[PDB]
């Protein structure tokens, strides 16, 4: 619920000061995506030949 | 009449209707003079809404009426505008965030510089501290795109952020918001393979739904395919079969014949059966088998790949499939002539004709009745005999032959027949076919079966001879054939035994490759120790290997051990420090088989049995002291010693009577008292603290431990040393 009567000096919210946005230094796309092999231990009591 | 402020109070409330509101205050707005008296009122009680972060639904209401009521001197949609753009910076998260969201709601209900400065503003909060501010920029200059426009710096953005942002959300936001553009495409079909499940769940939706598939190339589309087919979550399976295949099965206009074309059957084939597959299974056969008019001559890869996945498909779709299989396919001998008819067509490059081909060979497993097979045997038989045909079609039609005929004997003596036919007339390719028939019947034989004295007949008379044959092509078969036969009786892996390993060392290296195949495999079933009462070398041999420049034989002579170790066939501290070794070597980074293999090996054997942990233990030191006396030359100088001894412990600890770190704390105390001022020293201590002690061993070890503090100089390992000291106190 949202009380619209009290004068609120809302100068504290919309002031400004530092600092807004996250800074230069700041990644690559390795942290977003997925790496693509698969060894199945079967794999390792099996033949070649057959 | 009414007041913003009541406005305001009233859009609060859940069931309040707002288009109401908006012609109350609407009016109120017209009916004032100096609208300015107004506009500062309206911003005044918006503030009040935009100064919380948090998405409590009364301040949601309000913001989407002053949002809607605005857009449904200058003012006042361009008062407010104007009042957005010189607060975005504002010290309070939610503010910005409240800012960036009533210029994104703006900007999306209504019909100068302001474009200008919201283009500016909203760009720079794209770079955000709070992730939500950044999502509400992206959907604010979603509109202000220009894809024709090369390097625009919206879309400029969304390229960097689609794949750069730390957090999902903001992702996934600019993924449904992205342009589809020519160097936009690559980002967005990028996002297929995005970590979160949602964002890679929306990259076919856009994909589907906002790109032609004409922009697409044709390996792309086969990625995507392939790519979501398999993916892990069947939300992203359903997700690109859902959107992205069923529309562009729709584009073919709901056919599949034409969809495939689209594919490039020919290359990759093993996905369009998937896609097959997965469409079979979605469609009723009455239509699937409606796209075959008894077969028809002249057709496409895409047509002959089609009708041989549909063939197999309807057989495993048991009683229904049957009937609607019965209508494409005729009687198992008519289409024998078919097969064969076909097949005498081949000598601008029609490698098609050969894949084609295989398709139709392939159908064959589809058919039946026995008559029939005689007959299909008949031509089949024909065809292998007639040359001019490619080996390529050799193997695939052996196979469809051998299924058949049910009896070990009978396949040896069918095969003997076609041999012989081919050995008549007079070059190497003769050869190849004929050893290509031979290990396509060795390794469908059955053990039981060994060496009938026909097969002794064929092994005397091509496989044999083959090895020593001058063409290349002509050995590795022979080769092959050989550890087949050896498998099928030990007293001739014996006498040949000693011949495979000649192969190994002299000859070409593809040869190898299946001389190793061969050697593994027949060790893996007799064991070692059949073959030390000739070759007493034997496991030297295909050790050295190892150190090999050649990847197939690293990961060959490399895996072939593992196998040998896993099935306690071989015990060696030796050559499991030598792998242990290989593994961490630098030379082996790009050998992905390799590298993979013994990841699985080295845990599965270890805690498999204390015998295979004590191999370990037995091999500690030797691997670390190999590591340690490593000029600076070879790439074991590059290894990091401590990553492999904490290998070492980890794979020895008793958490998978003295018990293995019981053992190697001895071997290690013993160590550091030989050299307790080693270069080596801060590993050994370290190996040390972290090994899981018995309770028992800590008054012996105590003793150990207080000498190793006397002798032991560097004061980081006796700080260490010391803590272990009080914990054995304990």
């Amino acid at each position: 619920e949202i009380d619209f009567e009290d004068d609120i000096d809302f100068d504290v919210y919309f002031r400004k000061t530092k600092a807004a946005t996250i800074l230069t230094k700041s990644q690559n796309w390795r942290a977003t995506t997925l790496p693509t092999f698969n060894y199945n231990v079967d794999t390792l009591v099996q033949l070649h030949l057959k | 009449l009414l007041s913003i402020k009541e406005a305001f109070r009233l859009a609060q409330q859940p069931h309040q209707n707002q288009a109401k509101l908006v012609v109350a205050l609407s009016r109120t707005y017209r009916t004032m003079d100096d609208k300015t008296v107004f506009h500062e009122e309206f911003i005044h009680y918006l503030k009040y809404v935009m100064v919380v972060y948090k998405r409590e639904p009364a301040v949601e209401r309000v913001i989407e009426f002053a949002a809607k009521f605005v857009t449904s001197d200058g003012g006042l949609l361009n008062y407010l505008f104007t009042f957005l753009l010189k607060s975005h910076e504002a010290n309070s998260n939610a503010v910005r965030f409240r800012v960036c969201l009533l210029i994104n709601k703006l900007l999306g209900s209504m019909p100068d510089d302001v474009f200008d400065k919201i283009n500016k503003a909203m760009l720079i909060r794209l770079k955000d501290k709070i992730p939500n501010v950044r999502i509400q920029a992206v959907l604010a200059l979603s509109r202000l795109q220009d894809p024709k426009d090369d390097e625009c710096p919206v879309v400029n953005a969304y390229a960097t952020l689609i794949e750069n942002d730390s957090n999902p959300e903001v992702r996934r936001a600019v993924l449904s918001c992205i342009a589809p553009s020519a160097k936009t495409l690559p980002k967005i079909v990028g996002r297929t393979k995005d970590v979160k499940e949602a964002v890679r769940k929306l990259a076919y939706q856009v994909l589907a739904e906002k790109v032609h598939m004409r922009a697409m190339s044709i390996a792309q589309r086969v990625m995507l395919l392939q790519q979501g087919l398999n993916d892990r979550s069947d939300a992203v399976k359903q997700a690109m079969q859902k959107h992205l295949l069923q529309g562009w099965l729709r584009f073919s206009e709901g056919n599949i014949l034409e969809l495939l074309h689209r594919l490039d059957v020919e290359n990759s084939s093993e996905v369009a059966v998937s896609v097959l597959n997965a469409l079979f299974s979605i469609t009723p056969l009455s239509e699937l088998v409606g796209l075959c008019k008894i077969p028809v001559e002249t057709l496409t890869p895409e047509i002959a790949l089609y009708w041989c996945a549909l063939c197999e498909y309807l057989k495993s779709k048991g009683d229904e499939g049957e009937e609607f299989l019965e209508q494409i396919l005729p009687e198992p001998v008519v289409y024998a002539d078919y097969l064969l008819s076909y097949i005498q067509s081949i000598p601008g490059n029609l490698m098609t004709k050969e894949f084609i081909g295989q398709q139709l060979i392939l159908i064959i497993k589809s058919l039946d009745e026995e008559g029939g097979r005689k007959k299909l045997l008949a031509v089949l038989q024909e065809i292998l005999i007639l040359p001019t045909i490619p080996i390529s079609l050799v193997s695939f039609l052996v196979e469809r032959l051998l299924h058949i005929i049910i009896d070990d004997n009978k396949r040896t003596q069918i095969v003997t027949e076609i041999i012989s036919e081919i050995r008549a007339p007079i070059v190497a390719e003769t050869l190849q076919k004929c050893l290509i028939l031979c290990y396509e019947l060795l390794k469908q034989m059955s053990i039981s079966t060994g060496l009938s004295a026909t097969m002794n007949g064929i092994i005397e008379s091509l496989i044999l001879p083959g090895i020593i044959s001058i063409h290349p092509v002509v050995r590795n078969l022979a080769v092959l054939c050989l550890g087949c036969c050896g498998l099928q009786n030990q007293d001739f892996a014996r006498k040949h035994f000693v011949l495979l390993l000649q192969v190994l060392q002299i000859d070409d290296v593809t040869i190898k490759i299946s001389a190793l195949k061969a050697i593994f495999d027949q060790l893996m079933t007799f064991g070692i120790e059949p073959f030390k009462t000739t070759a007493k070398n034997v496991l030297k041999l295909l050790s050295d290997f190892l150190d090999s420049e050649v990847s197939e034989l690293r990961t060959g002579a490399a895996e072939g051990l593992a196998k040998l170790m896993f099935s306690g066939l071989l015990v060696s501290s030796r050559i499991l420090s030598r792998l242990i070794l290989l593994w961490y070597n630098p030379v082996t980074e790009e050998d992905v088989q390799l590298r993979h293999c013994l990841g699985v090996f080295f845990p599965v054997f270890a805690y498999a049995s204390r015998t295979n942990q004590e191999c370990f233990e037995e091999a500690f030191l030797p691997t670390l002291q190999t590591l340690a006396n490593a000029p600076a030359s070879s790439p074991l100088a590059e290894i990091d010693i401590t990553n492999v001894a904490e290998l070492l412990v980890d794979l020895t600890r008793p958490s998978g009577a003295l018990t293995v770190h019981d053992n190697l704390a001895m071997k290690i105390c013993n160590e550091i008292l030989t050299s307790p001022c080693s270069p080596e020293i801060r590993v050994y201590t370290k190996a040390l603290s972290s090994l899981e002690l018995s309770s028992h061993l800590a008054k012996d070890l105590l003793v150990l431990l207080n000498e190793i503090l006397e002798q032991v100089k560097d004061r980081t390992c006796l700080r260490a040393l010391e803590k272990i000291k009080i914990q054995l106190e304990k």
